[PDB]
């Protein structure tokens, strides 16, 4: 079962500044599944960068998303007040399908 | 669905042929109106 | 099963079909372009006859003209289609319950008249390439059907056969029982060749045909000429 | 573009409950949905995921003898039933498909609202 | 002096349509060669 | 390199007999003057097949036995093939897994290393059946795909020069060989040369187009234009006839063509309830 | 509805030469009325305009043919007062 | 049905179809015809 390690818990930058994340593997995942995600408090989620690299569509390029084999980053340029969120990643490619811990970004 | 009325025949149903037949006796009708009336017209010519 | 139908050639072979009404009541007899009743008058060309075996209520798919999964993606009939249509409801022979019977779900487009599509690989419903494992984006063509009784008509299996023959009588191989008298020539004599009918008078001929170049034919594009059958002379009709 | 959830609904324990998914905007025939089932204010979690056309689920190791995903091309919905409800199973239970046109958009980009059982017992 | 387009006005721009009328026969071949006897002859009256 | 085709590669359209008559056809042909493809070998692409092509060869002993088709070419799609050997020919529509090298009294197998669901076989006498030099073998061959069905045609004429070694003029039809009840999706194309240790062969693709043919009174097609070629050749096809007078003649009309596509339906997106018109508890 | 007009085709007879030459009816010169690239029926015809060919009288335009300021009496007839004929 | 081609093939189907397109052809046809005898009948007035 692969186990995936978001960390840091909690990052505090203020507004402007940048942002990285990670998802660390237990075993190697196929870049081909993998995606991180931003959840809104009392929302849904929504999807960012699908596979590893590539943004979806109606987002800005600030988001960039990064990396292979066991390790994966997502920084963001500037720091504006609407993406303090929690961030998850979740990769499907062998079942299970799992997801992350969170990775709460505050001011 | 062809232009040859025995073979119209020896194909489809009399319930379901004449409908083809009726096409082609149509056809042929008008024809032979139009030729006639040509002649009508070129005959008053050659009489002038 | 559907997705790899055969079929079998016919030829050189006195063929009736009186005995195929001697069935179980056909689900379907359907003729598109002739009528079934008189089919021992005809001699044809290359009789075709191609079988396969699909599922109770998409009988009504097999049709000139129509739209569904088994139309587009495993059979589909031209729309000038001259031939007849069978099916005939087997329950007693392809159900237990029974699950080598198969059929195509996905394919990237519509199928063209008169093709068979036979491959066994991954579907990729996505921008990235599969290496021959099923996943997400990844699945697999075909299904089976499980045909166990019990399940009502519209579940229920179902054999089906279509017969495709051109119908202009080029060199005749295929035509039904009829008998043969001795010709007469230099009469005005009601004649049958092979499937004309009219009257006229017979003569000896002077053209020349081709090996494949069966019956002439003039301006007003009606039969003036003729290969006899059995003795291979040129005849003249008037 | 969007799935539409089923409403909110409070169990008692032992019961069983069926959750169900809307359908419209896209193309349905080619697509998956994937549920996932979020507590208050913890991570997410996985329950299983269902190919439409064919059928076919897979499931979780934990949810294996009480969920059976399946769905409905005729309506256009996906359904899910929990069985033998306990304490532990409430939260808020999404659904997710992938934009699918022509080709699918290779990642879940399409979430439901989200809908709420309570297994409680007052 | 006039002149007229068959298929333009029968088979307004519709495609099945001029399929299935190049089928019926010269009926257009008729018409064009009568309006052009008729069109030569207004100039030869002039011309006299 | 490319050559001009010079009125070359008409075929009998049907099977009928026809004398001292012109008769107007529309099928699938080789268009007058056109823009062939030439090879020499002392080459084996795979070309594209269109619609249909147009082969010829100019030839003395066999270099050249055969021809492969198919979409892919590899062994996870059907695709033919055609191997005239010293006495027959054979034809399998069968899956193969065709070698690189396709050259072939050597190894047959030496062009597919397996072959698995062979569908349909095929064996008669072969199509090389040309009669000491003073001459060349010109064979021609035609093959179209329509509806499930290959088709095959043929000719061939012993030639007289051989300086330019380009298509020569003169008119010839082909008579047809074979029908095939085939059933596969054909796009690629190869030729299969056999070269044991001086033959050049062309290709041209085949269009819709319109002609105008002529039989003689032994009911042989000696002659043909092209209804779409230019001006003069259209007023002839509209004349029905090979000779024009001195005049003013009106042929046909022009009509600038459409470039893309429209649709403009209302921007709303429900269903309406057909829900409870089928499925309601108490039909009235 | 799309442009669209008639043609006709000027010829001395096949047993003199095989030169025509094209009037397009009722149209007008300066838009060139093939629009050589524009997809049209009349697919192949590709008469390239040049100097001495493009001469636009009442009937339409006509191309192929020399206008010269001499003349005769009418060979082929055109329209308008304008004919042609194959001469040096 | 109409008198629009585009909208009869629009609804109906190519085995009913023919039917009404074969109303509309021929009935165009015979407006034709008309005007063609009309004119060659009132031709032989001028040149009188
Ligand atoms: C026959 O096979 C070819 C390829 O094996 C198919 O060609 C594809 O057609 C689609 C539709 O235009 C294109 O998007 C692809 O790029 C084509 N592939 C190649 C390799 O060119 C063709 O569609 C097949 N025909 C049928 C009826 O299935
Ligand atoms: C039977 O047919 C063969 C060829 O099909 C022919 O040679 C033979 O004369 C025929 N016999 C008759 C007509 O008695
Ligand atoms: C044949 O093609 C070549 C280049 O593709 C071109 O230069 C040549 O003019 C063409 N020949 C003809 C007759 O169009
Ligand atoms: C040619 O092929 C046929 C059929 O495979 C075979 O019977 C025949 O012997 C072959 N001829 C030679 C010379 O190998
Ligand atoms: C074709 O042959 C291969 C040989 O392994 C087999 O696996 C495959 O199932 C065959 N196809 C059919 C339709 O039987
Ligand atoms: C037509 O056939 C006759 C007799 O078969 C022959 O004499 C004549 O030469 C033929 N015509 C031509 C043009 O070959
Ligand atoms: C063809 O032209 C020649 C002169 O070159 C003339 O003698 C002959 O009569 C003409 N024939 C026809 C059929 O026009
Ligand atoms: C053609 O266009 C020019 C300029 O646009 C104009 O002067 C001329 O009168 C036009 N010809 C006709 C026949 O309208």
């Amino acid at each position: 079962e692969i186990v995936l390690t978001q960390s840091p818990g909690t990052l505090s930058l203020s507004p402007g500044e940048r942002a990285t994340l990670s998802c660390r593997a237990s075993q190697s995942v196929s870049s081909s599944y993998l995606a991180w995600y931003q959840q809104k408090p009392g929302q849904a989620p929504r999807l960012l960068i699908y596979g590893a690299s590539s943004r979806a569509t109606g987002i800005p390029d600030r988001f960039s998303g990064s990396g292979s084999g066991t390790d994966f980053t997502l920084t963001i340029s500037r720091l504006e007040p609407e993406d303090f969120a929690v961030y998850y990643c979740q990769q499907y490619g062998n079942s299970p399908w799992t997801f992350g811990q969170g990775t709460k970004v505050e001011i | 669905i062809s232009s040859v009325l025995n073979d119209i025949f020896s194909r489809l149903d009399p319930p379901e042929a004449e409908v083809q037949i009726d096409r082609l006796i149509t056809g042929r009708l008008q024809s032979l109106q139009t030729y006639v009336t040509q002649q009508l017209i070129r005959a008053a010519e050659i009489r002038a | 099963s559907v997705y790899a139908w055969n079929r079998k050639r016919i030829s050189n072979c006195v063929a009736d079909y009186s005995v195929l009404y001697n069935l179980a009541p056909f689900f379907t007899f359907k003729c598109y372009g002739v009528s079934p009743t008189k089919l021992n008058d005809l001699c044809f060309t290359n009789v075709y006859a191609d079988s396969f075996v699909i599922r109770g209520d998409e009988v009504r798919q097999i049709a000139p003209g129509q739209t569904g999964n088994i139309a587009d993606y495993n059979y589909k009939l031209p729309d000038d289609f001259t031939g007849c249509v069978i099916a005939w409801n087997s329950n007693k022979l392809d159900s237990k319950g029974n699950y080598n019977y198969l059929y195509r779900l996905f394919r990237k487009s519509n199928l063209k008249p008169f093709e068979r599509d036979i491959s066994t690989e991954i579907y990729q419903a996505g921008n990235k390439p599969c290496n021959g494992v099923a996943g997400f984006n990844c699945y697999f063509p075909l299904r089976s059907y499980s045909f166990r009784p019990t399940y009502g008509v519209g579940h229920q299996p179902y054999r089906v056969v279509v017969l495709s023959f051109e119908l202009l009588h080029a060199p005749a191989t295929v035509c039904g029982p009829k008998k043969s008298t001795n010709l007469v020539k230099n009469k005005c004599v009601n004649f049958n060749f092979n499937g004309l009918k009219g009257t006229g008078v017979l003569t000896e001929s002077n053209k020349k045909f081709l090996p494949f170049q069966q019956f002439g034919r003039d301006i007003a594009d009606t039969t003036d000429a003729v290969r006899d059958p059995q003795t291979l002379e040129i005849l003249d009709i008037t | 573009m969007q799935l539409v959830q089923s409403g909110p609904e409070v169990k008692k324990p032992g019961t069983s409950v069926k959750v169900s998914c809307k359908a419209s905007g896209f193309r349905f025939s080619i697509s998956a949905v994937q549920w996932v089932r979020q507590a208050r204010g913890q991570r997410l979690e996985w329950i299983g995921w269902i190919v439409v056309g064919s059928g076919d689920t897979n499931y979780a190791q934990k949810f294996q003898e009480r969920v059976t995903i399946t769905r409905d091309m005729s309506t256009s919905t996906a359904y899910m039933e929990l069985s033998s409800l306990r304490f532990e199973d409430t939260a808020v239970y999404y659904c997710a498909a992938p934009y699918c046109g022509g080709d699918c958009s290779d990642g879940f980009d399409i979430w439901g609202q989200g809908t709420m059982v309570t297994v409680s017992s007052a | 002096k006039t002149s007229v387009d068959c298929t333009m006005y029968i088979c307004g721009d519709s495609t099945e349509c001029s399929n299935l009328l190049l089928q019926y026969g010269s009926f257009c071949t008729q018409l064009k060669r009568a309006l052009t006897g008729i069109a030569v002859e207004q100039d030869k009256n002039t011309q006299e | 390199a490319y050559t001009n085709s010079f009125t070359r590669g008409v075929y009998y359209p049907d099977k009928v007999f026809r004398s001292s008559v012109l008769h107007s056809t529309q099928d699938l042909f080789l268009p007058f003057f056109s823009n062939v493809t030439w090879f020499h070998v002392i080459d084996n692409p795979v070309l594209p097949f269109n619609d249909g092509v147009y082969f010829a060869s100019i030839e003395k002993s066999n270099i050249i036995r055969g021809w492969i088709f198919g979409t892919t070419l590899d062994s996870k799609t059907q695709s033919l093939l055609i191997v005239n050997n010293a006495t027959n020919v054979v034809i399998k529509v069968c899956e193969f897994q065709f070698c690189n090298d396709p050259f072939l009294m050597e190894s047959e197998f030496r062009v597919y290393s397996s072959a698995n669901n062979c569908t349909f076989e095929y064996v008669s006498q072969p199509f090389l059946m040309d009669l000491q030099g003073n001459f060349k073998n010109l064979r021609e061959f035609v093959f179209k795909n329509i509806d499930g069905y290959f088709k095959i045609y043929s000719k061939h004429t012993p030639i007289i020069v051989r300086e330019p070694e380009d298509l020569p003029q003169g008119f010839s039809a082909l008579e047809p060989l074979v029908d095939l009840p085939i059933g596969i999706n054909i796009t690629r194309f190869q030729t299969l040369l056999a070269l044991h240790r001086a033959a050049a062969y062309y290709v041209g693709y085949l269009q819709p187009r319109t002609f105008l043919l002529k039989y003689n009174e032994n009911g042989t097609i000696t002659d043909a234009v092209d209804c779409a070629l230019d001006p003069l050749s259209e007023t002839k096809c509209t004349l029905k006839s090979f000779t024009v007078e001195k005049g003013i003649y009106q042929t046909s009309n022009f009509r600038v063509q459409p470039t893309e596509s429209i649709v403009r339906f209302p921007n709303i997106t429900n269903l309406c309830p057909f829900d409870e018109v089928f499925n309601a508890t108490r039909f009235a | 509805p799309c442009s669209f007009g008639g043609v006709s085709v000027i010829t001395p007879g096949t047993n003199t030469s095989n030169q025509v030459a094209v009037l397009y009816q009722g149209v007008n010169c300066t838009e060139v009325p093939v629009a050589i690239h524009a997809d049209q029926l009349t697919p192949t015809w590709r008469v390239y305009s040049t100097g001495s060919n493009v001469f636009q009288t009442r009937a339409g335009c006509l191309i192929g043919a020399e206008y010269v300021n001499n003349s005769y009496e009418c060979d082929i007839p055109i329209g308008a007062g304008i004919c042609a004929s194959y001469q040096t």
